[PDB]
């Protein structure tokens, strides 16, 4: 159980910093 | 009668529109 | 002239650049159910109501109106001379006199993207346009002798649904954002009914626009259309709770953590108004932490004032006042002088509190406390005792409770047991009344069920997680 | 004082004499990894919200 | 003189909280008001004692005469600020201070103390006049400058004189950083009490140790408290000095119980006499009655109450009310039986309340986590 | 904090009230 | 009389603040409520004839016989015996004509100077690694989760 909860935010860790470096390159790109 | 046979194809088109986008995802991990 | 200006530029381009981006990604891509933009709209459950209320008689938003309405765009000519005329459209304020559409022109103004050859393709520009006349009308709170206006609108909004049902509904999904429109409208609309008799044939359409999705669509609308329903079926809740626990409505689940919430409340007086009490503390509990994001938003004063009170219903006894807020420990002064009393053991003080502010609690919706209470001014002391003395005797219960007739003090223990509040048993051969311990908790397999669980969610987290991603 | 590891019974005037419980040191740890954790996620809560 | 202006707060709290029931001692703050005080709160004790007839005749006469007595060096620099130096020299106001602070009242005073603020940007006298402040915060009993400069005090001008400031930082304790949460934090700064000879403040280094030790009550129960408390040469000093509190000490360190009762009613006659009882002291009371029980009930499984109440004094009935209040309130873990008059314990093992920890804390942890989820990705 | 944080009791009966108890009866003479 | 509760206390909705004033023969039927949920059952059976305005005695001997088969029913698993005076009084009456209808009506027969015969409790039996298997599949789905490619 400990094991998915420390994988979980991982997850959610990657997910946010993919959103947001992606978001911000195509607020400078467009 | 006919507007049964859009709705089908309404369906439909949802499920093709959701399995293309899913599809780029893969396509992206496969690339890199 | 300094209050004028910069409402133009920012309450003119944050609505631009969302109209356009808002098209442009319901086009561009088939997949815009849940978009950018539609975070947009959650900014418009926050930005208006808070960034203009009247049409700014300074020459600053009754400009706006006639421009938004202006859409003919049959092509990027037409768009493009659109862009020529927003300087015109934007200076007319500023320069010489923004037009008085003063509360009457919405109504003709139905046909304005329509008149000068506008051809829609683009069903949400007329959802937002048609979202647009209740910003200066139902957002500037009167409410005098302008009631049928809102209604017109509110029928031509029901107008471009019935466009949405026939006029080229090829895989659009605009009903995704119409319903979170046909949330916020009848919102107002609501207080509008709420201000009238009861509305049936808003009780209608309801169910039937309820019964036109989850066969067509299913994404947070039907949610929506249900919580609608469901307050005011719960202001004349007569007899009806009974069709709502049968109402096949658990469907939600995506609900943006804010909707779920209060459909949680709802669900929760339901099944609290009639005796079941241990399965309503939990979601009560439940709903009160979904979505505590801002202090006492209204609905915190509301669920908190329904919480206690079904747990000392139940017969569990916690201080009230313990987030003290702006707008919590002042609200709930006649809630901490009732739980006071029910620690204690008198009688008379309780109806005297209860006589004092008897208005208070007629005013919380929560009549019907007192017609149980009472039960629980006697039961929640023998849970005590039942918690303090694993071996009671059967005459010293009598002065422990002042229940003055023995087989009166020994006769709530024959109902405590029965649904359930204390693990002991009686004999009668000693009249002592004894519980037992649970050591098995970790012992057996208890502890595995609640992880399965607690692991199927926690992993699934990192599924959906990782479902949406890159997008280059 | 900690020195002898049993339990006296008073009335009946009997020494239990038992051992100490093993282990349970891999739920303490886990404890305050869940706690380590709420703060790490309190972190991504503050890095998530203020670039939306 | 700001450093001895603390008899302000000492002795009209000597008298003014306890003046409901002082005689004697309104006799006491009666040379007091007049000789030596700041200002007009001198009237103030009028909306609660009598009338008063003298004062307003002398303590105008002088205080006009001290505001003659203020041109002072401040014409001094006038004609002294012709030096170029710093267009100042240490003869004004930032020399001045002692009486605009002593004599200045607080809504004035507290101008004063911001004029002199507006001074050399040395960090020692800069220091002593936060304390100034933070003792004048302590005067009017105003509760948001001992919390507002405190933070100052602590961790701003915390960048030199280190080491032996610390001593002076110990006023961080009965001040809004230690209120009635008479616990770690308060005892903690008390037991750094290395020092046996007086440094003003709250005078008379015995009521100091005294505090010391009332706080360590509440602050341990046994983990390694025999060190701190008992096992200390200068704590032993004083104990040998004050006899009473030294028997509230050894009849709860030796076990002994019983007597430890009756120091408790000893601890009564200055637990709410002295001036710091405008909050109460029921959570030190109630939490030295639980504490007792506690160590009473540890190493005794089944205990017969009637040994319980010659352990601990009279009241066999008593001894039932007052545990079956704690037993239901959520301390003092055990099941008491009515008849047979045993008290029987029930301990949880250490399996169980760390499953119950783990899956509330879990519990949290995934409603955060699900919360963050549904944030972002609607 | 204000002046007790949360929770306490509002029984106002309980000041010393065990020195009561030897003064009732003195001690209910001395059990 | 129905054995209904939750009918009752969601059809107390229809007067909003009326019925405390007037609904003086109404008040026995809302606070019978209120007095079932107390132990006045002893003054719910004196209060059995004490219904003012008309008789209407009907639900009143239904409620007799819902009662009697409320406690009756209900306690046969926390006690363990019953003699002649410890079921007596506390259930049925203070020796009424019903003795003979009580003592055939259910287990634990009485008459003969105690309550005898129809003892009732449990043996519980257990093997509890019976999910084993079951617990197989949960362990199996877990590395399901992990392996399919996301």
């Amino acid at each position: 159980y400990l094991a998915s909860l420390i994988r979980s935010v991982v997850a959610l860790h990657n997910l946010i910093n993919n959103k947001i470096a992606n978001r911000d390159a195509e607020k400078k790109e467009g | 009668l006919r507007q049964y046979y859009l709705s089908k194809i309404e369906e439909l088109q949802l499920i093709v529109n959701d399995k293309s986008q899913n599809l780029r995802r893969l396509q992206a991990q496969r690339n890199e | 002239p300094p209050p004028p200006p910069a409402p133009q530029d920012v309450e003119m381009k944050e609505e631009a650049a969302t109209g356009g981006g808002s098209t442009g990604e319901a086009d561009g891509k088939t997949a815009a159910a849940a978009a950018e933009h539609s975070q947009r709209e959650l900014d418009t459950v926050t930005l208006e109501d808070i960034k203009e209320h009247v049409k700014q008689l300074e020459k600053a938003v009754s400009g706006k109106e006639p421009r938004f309405v202006l859409r003919a765009l049959r092509m990027l000519p037409s768009t493009s001379r659109r862009l020529n005329h927003y300087v015109l459209y934007k200076a007319v304020q500023g320069f010489f006199t923004s037009n008085n559409a003063t509360r009457d022109f919405l109504l003709p103004f139905l046909e304005e993207p329509m008149d000068t050859e506008a051809d829609l393709q683009f069903r949400p520009r007329t959802g937002k346009a048609a979202s647009t006349p209740l910003l200066p009308e139902v957002e500037a709170y009167l409410q005098l002798l302008v009631v049928i206006f809102m209604m017109n609108s509110k029928r031509y909004k029901e107008a471009q649904k019935i466009s949405d049902d026939l006029m080229q509904k090829i895989s659009t999904q605009n009903r995704r954002a119409l319903d979170l429109v046909a949330a916020k409208c009848y919102y107002y609309h609501a207080r509008v009914y709420e201000f009238l008799d009861k509305l049936d044939v808003v009780r209608s359409f309801l169910h039937a626009r309820l019964r036109t999705a989850t066969l067509r669509h299913d994404a947070d609308g039907q949610a929506t259309l249900l919580n609608l329903l469901l307050r005011n079926y719960l202001h004349y809740s007569l007899y009806d709770q009974a069709e709502k626990l049968v109402s096949k409505s658990v469907f939600p689940e995506q609900a943006n953590n804010n909707e779920w919430a209060r459909y949680l409340y709802y669900t929760g007086r339901i099944k609290a108004i009639q005796l079941e009490y241990s399965e309503a503390r939990r979601t009560m509990t439940n709903a009160l932490r979904k979505a505590p994001q801002h202090t006492a938003v209204g609905f915190k004063q509301t669920v908190h004032k329904l919480l206690i009170v079904v747990e000392l219903l139940l017969g569990e006894i916690p201080d009230r006042l313990q987030f003290r807020q702006p707008s919590l420990k002042r609200s709930l002064m006649p809630y901490f002088l009732l739980t006071q009393a029910v620690r204690t053991g008198n009688l008379a003080k309780f109806n005297q509190v209860l006589d004092q502010f008897g208005e208070k609690f007629q005013a919380d919706g929560t009549y019907t406390l007192i017609i149980r209470l009472r039960h629980n001014v006697i039961k929640t002391g023998v849970r005590m005792i039942s918690l303090s003395y694993s071996r009671i005797s059967l005459a010293d219960i009598a002065q422990k409770l002042q229940l003055d007739s023995p087989e009166d003090a020994e006769f709530i223990v024959a109902k405590a047991i029965r649904d359930g509040v204390i693990e002991a048993s009686i004999n009668h051969e000693k009249g002592y009344v004894q519980s037992k311990e649970m050591i098995d908790i970790y012992s057996t397999r208890e502890p595995q069920l609640a992880f399965h669980q607690r692991i199927s969610f926690c992993l699934d987290i990192h599924n959906m997680s990782v479902k949406a991603m890159r997008f280059p | 004082d900690k020195k002898f590891h049993g339990i006296l019974d008073q009335g009946e005037g009997v020494l239990i004499i038992f051992d100490e419980p093993p282990v349970d040191k891999t739920y303490e740890a886990a404890l305050e990894t869940i706690q380590n954790m709420s703060k790490v996620v309190d972190s991504l809560y503050n890095k998530a919200k203020k670039l939306t | 003189p700001k450093n001895p202006d603390l008899r302000i707060a000492q002795l009209r709290f000597l008298l003014s909280l306890p003046e409901h029931r002082g005689d004697a001692a309104v006799r006491d703050e009666l040379m007091a008001a007049v000789r030596d005080n700041n200002m007009a709160p001198y009237y103030e004790a009028l909306c609660k004692s009598l009338d008063w007839q003298i004062d307003v005749d002398l303590l105008n006469k002088m205080k006009k005469a001290n505001e003659d007595e203020l041109k002072r060096l401040d014409e001094e620099l006038e004609d002294a600020e012709k030096n170029l130096g710093e267009s100042e020299i240490r003869d004004a106001m930032m020399a001045k201070a002692e009486y605009l602070c002593r004599i200045g009242d607080k809504e004035g005073a507290l101008t004063a103390f911001r004029k002199t603020y507006d001074k050399t940007v040395a960090l020692g006298h800069r220091l002593d006049i936060v304390f100034y402040l933070l003792r004048i915060g302590l005067f009017y009993m105003d509760n948001d400058l001992i919390t507002r400069n405190t933070e100052k005090a602590k961790s701003l001008i915390e960048e030199g004189g280190d080491w032996d400031r610390r001593n002076r930082l110990k006023v961080y304790q009965g001040l809004y950083c230690v209120a009635i949460r008479d616990f770690k934090q308060a005892a903690e700064l008390f037991l750094d009490t290395v020092s046996t000879f007086t440094s003003y403040e709250l005078m008379d280094y015995k009521t100091f140790v005294t505090y010391t030790v009332y706080v360590s009550m509440i602050a341990l129960e046994r983990p390694d408290l025999r060190e701190k408390v008992i096992k200390g040469a200068e704590i032993l000093e004083v104990l040998h000095s004050l006899p009473a509190v030294r028997q509230y000490l050894f009849s709860l360190y030796e076990c002994r119980y019983s007597v430890f009762f009756q120091s408790l009613a000893v601890v009564e006659q200055e637990m709410k006499k002295d001036w710091l009882f405008a909050p109460h002291y029921r959570y030190y009371v109630r939490e030295m009655r639980i504490h007792a029980y506690s160590q009473l009930l540890e190493s005794y499984r089944s205990l017969t109450l009637g040994y319980m109440a010659e352990a601990f004094g009279v009241g066999v009935e008593f001894i039932d009310q007052e545990l079956s209040r704690f037993i239901a309130a959520g301390r003092l873990h055990c099941k008491i039986d009515k008849v047979n008059e045993i008290v029987e314990t029930n301990r949880p093992d250490s399996k169980n309340w760390q499953y119950q920890e783990t899956i509330k804390k879990g519990d949290l942890l995934l409603n955060r986590v699900q919360k963050l989820s549904r944030v972002i990705n609607m | 904090e204000d002046n007790w944080d949360d929770d306490n009791v509002e029984d106002d009966f309980s000041n010393q009230l065990r020195a009561e108890l030897e003064k009732h009866g003195y001690k209910m003479e001395t059990s | 009389s129905q054995n209904r509760v939750a009918e009752f206390h969601t059809e107390l909705e229809r007067l909003p603040a009326k019925d405390i004033q007037t609904n003086v023969y109404i008040k026995h039927p809302v606070s019978l409520e209120q007095y079932l949920m107390e132990g006045s059952y002893n003054k719910v059976f004196l209060a059995k004839g004490n219904i003012p305005a008309e008789s209407y005695t009907f639900f009143i001997d239904i409620l007799l016989d819902t009662i009697r088969d409320e406690i009756a029913g209900c306690i046969e698993k926390a006690y363990e015996k019953i003699l002649f005076t410890e079921a007596t009084r506390i259930l049925f009456f203070n020796t009424p004509k019903k003795m003979t209808d009580y003592a055939k009506k259910r287990g634990w027969v009485l008459g003969p100077n105690n309550y005898y015969s129809f003892a009732s409790q449990q043996q519980k039996p257990e093997d509890t690694t019976i999910p084993s298997t079951e617990l197989a599949k949960q362990v199996i789905e877990y590395a399901r989760q992990l392996e399919m490619i996301v």
